[PDB]
């Protein structure tokens, strides 16, 4: 039941509880062993739980397809210091070091409980004899196929060692395979089913991009005659939620041009809203006095390009300000995203203009065509094009904007509640949509 | 988790017209394909028509300028348009929901195949 994996929880990995419930799920289905699964989670010790935590209840050996050395080496070095019976099998490895391995598994009972490999050894003709007897052996109790994404062109890591994974699965049909990537869109999902053969019905656990303390707007920039007027109202409601505090918090302005970083800062000191440019065009000196007295609360907001280095991260940031219309929505909800972590209620705002869309559109568009040169055609370039029409898609529509960025990144509907302009109040935003219609000649 | 709910069925005179239609419900995000299957009489299922996400079309020869297979991606919903019906077309047709994604708010979902009761088209020589 339950109590095996709690214990070997504690026992080995020294966990009272999983981090969330969709983690325990996950885990819990994995270890059931019925289904083919699919684990969809940010980085972290979570994901990694959903396959290793099973393996060792399993009673057999679990086989992990991962891409590069570096990664395995990680996982590797971290599960012997809890004491695991864990090995890997790649060209790196000495002849003899292999031999001794090679043996191992064609032992009956052998000590190897996870071995990690990568995707040309998972499919080379050298290692099918050593996979072949394992499962006559009924001795593989899991394939699992880590950076599943990897599979996809549609996803920006791919490979083409992962196309052989596919007939792999069908050999292993004894043993359940599970799929782990942080990253996937609906149709980078659709290319792991398929490519890696899974077994329906597949089970999915999907960390949910959904916050209830973010609320959600987009300002049309070409309906309002004072623009960093309008920015330093934002600015200003969104510090001082506590009055008697006074200005509590931080926040980010993000633009795409570094003149436009510094002219802002500018406009917002100037109308006494303590604001500074961070941006590549700065010297590193200048670029941490900045990060300092924003990260030490000297300086209460930082307007920024792409560039703002995540060192570490603020938890009491309460508006992340787009100036500009992001690359892709991935950039906006992780951009956006920088701000509330603390729980506390937060404002993330898009200041959208249509001359904005058609310069980064052309933009994409421009710098799609120099890579096309260097590393040819792909379909991933087509994946950043649609990236960018998801967020252009999210200005110019009626509809909840939490709704929006789940539809991108295939999470169901979301519990809005008055959490965006839209669902505060849908006639505002369709009167504001409407107006930008007659402003369009 | 998912219904298909099919409809259109019955008896008609050679040379006339159906339209089935099979709606899915549930916690659908997407659906792969759309698709219709027919088993006559003591004979294997085969493969009517068949619509993507995207409305790439796929016909069986025997129906291919007969019949129309279209889709309302927004309504989970697609329709078979059956025109000049002949004998040989009476079977149980088949609706598929291929490639399945539902989801709930929580994170939990399934990627699978669906299959509805069957509906009767019988067509009559006279
Ligand atoms: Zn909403």
């Amino acid at each position: 039941p339950e109590r095996r994996v709690r214990s070997t929880l504690k026992k080995v990995f020294g966990f009272d509880s999983f981090k969330t419930p969709l983690q325990e799920s996950a885990t819990m289905a994995v270890v059931k062993g019925n289904k083919d699964v699919f684990v969809c989670m940010p980085t972290g010790a979570g994901k990694s739980l959903c396959y290793q935590l099973p393996a060792l209840l399993a009673k057999g050996i679990t086989i992990v397809v991962s891409p590069l050395i570096a990664l395995i080496q990680d996982q590797v070095d971290h599960l012997l210091t809890l004491k695991v019976r864990v090995s890997s099998l790649n060209s790196k490895l000495s002849a003899q070091e292999r031999k001794e391995l090679l043996a191992d598994l064609e032992r009956e009972k052998p000590q190897t409980k996870i071995l990690y490999i990568t995707p040309e050894m998972a499919a080379s003709s050298s290692f099918q004899p050593t996979l072949n007897s394992l499962v006559s052996r009924h001795l593989l109790s899991y394939l699992v196929v880590d950076e599943a994404h990897c599979v996809s062109q549609w996803g920006h890591d791919f490979r083409p060692d992962y196309l052989r994974l596919g007939a792999l699965r069908s050999r292993l049909g004894h043993a359940p395979c599970v799929a782990l990537t942080a990253t996937a869109t609906p149709q980078v999902q659709e290319d792991v089913f398929a490519a890696l053969h899974l077994k329906k019905p597949v089970a999915i656990f999907k960390t949910p991009c959904f916050r209830a303390n973010l609320f959600y707007d987009v300002q049309f920039k070409e309906l309002i005659s004072d623009p960093y007027g309008n920015l330093k109202d934002f600015c200003l409601k969104a510090l001082g939620q506590e009055a008697d505090k006074g200005l509590s918090g931080c926040g980010i302005v993000y633009c795409r041009t570094r003149e436009a970083c510094e002219q802002l800062a500018i406009e917002l000191s100037c109308r006494g809203v303590n604001a500074k440019a961070y941006h590549a065009g700065l010297k590193a000196s200048e670029r941490t006095l900045v990060q300092n007295d924003w990260m030490e609360e000297k300086v209460p907001v930082i307007v920024a390009t792409i560039s703002f280095g995540m060192g570490v991260d603020k938890a009491n940031v309460r508006f992340v300000a787009h100036w500009n219309i992001a690359k892709s929505m991935a950039g906006y909800y992780q951009e956006s995203g920088r701000a509330g972590r603390d729980g506390k209620p937060s404002w993330c705002r898009l200041y959208y203009s249509r001359n904005d869309r058609d310069q980064v559109s052309f933009l994409i568009r421009k710098e799609v065509a120099k890579l096309q040169e260097k590393r040819g055609n792909k379909a991933s370039d087509k994946a950043t094009i649609m990236a960018f029409d998801a967020l252009v898609t999210f200005c110019e529509e009626l509809g909840c904007r939490h709704a929006a960025i789940a539809k991108y990144f295939g999470d169901a509907l979301p519990a809005c509640a008055k959490g965006c302009d839209h669902c505060q109040n849908p006639t505002a935003v369709r009167r504001r949509l409407e107006a930008l219609e007659r402003s369009s000649s | 988790q998912v219904q298909l709910q099919e409809n259109g069925g019955g008896c008609v005179q050679a040379g006339g017209s159906l339209r089935l239609s099979c709606a899915a419900s549930g916690s659908i995000f997407s659906i792969n394909r759309m698709g219709w299957y027919r088993q006559a009489p003591g004979k294997q299922r085969e493969l009517v028509a068949a619509i993507t996400s995207g409305g790439s079309t796929n016909y069986a020869y025997s129906v291919k300028g007969r019949f129309t297979i279209s889709r309302d991606n927004a309504k989970n919903t697609v329709y078979l348009q059956m025109n000049s019906l002949k004998p040989e077309d009476t079977a149980i047709y088949y609706c598929e929901a291929y490639g399945t994604y539902t989801l709930a708010p929580t994170g939990e979902g399934e990627y699978d195949d669906y299959w509805g009761q069957g509906t009767q088209v019988t067509v009559s020589a006279a």
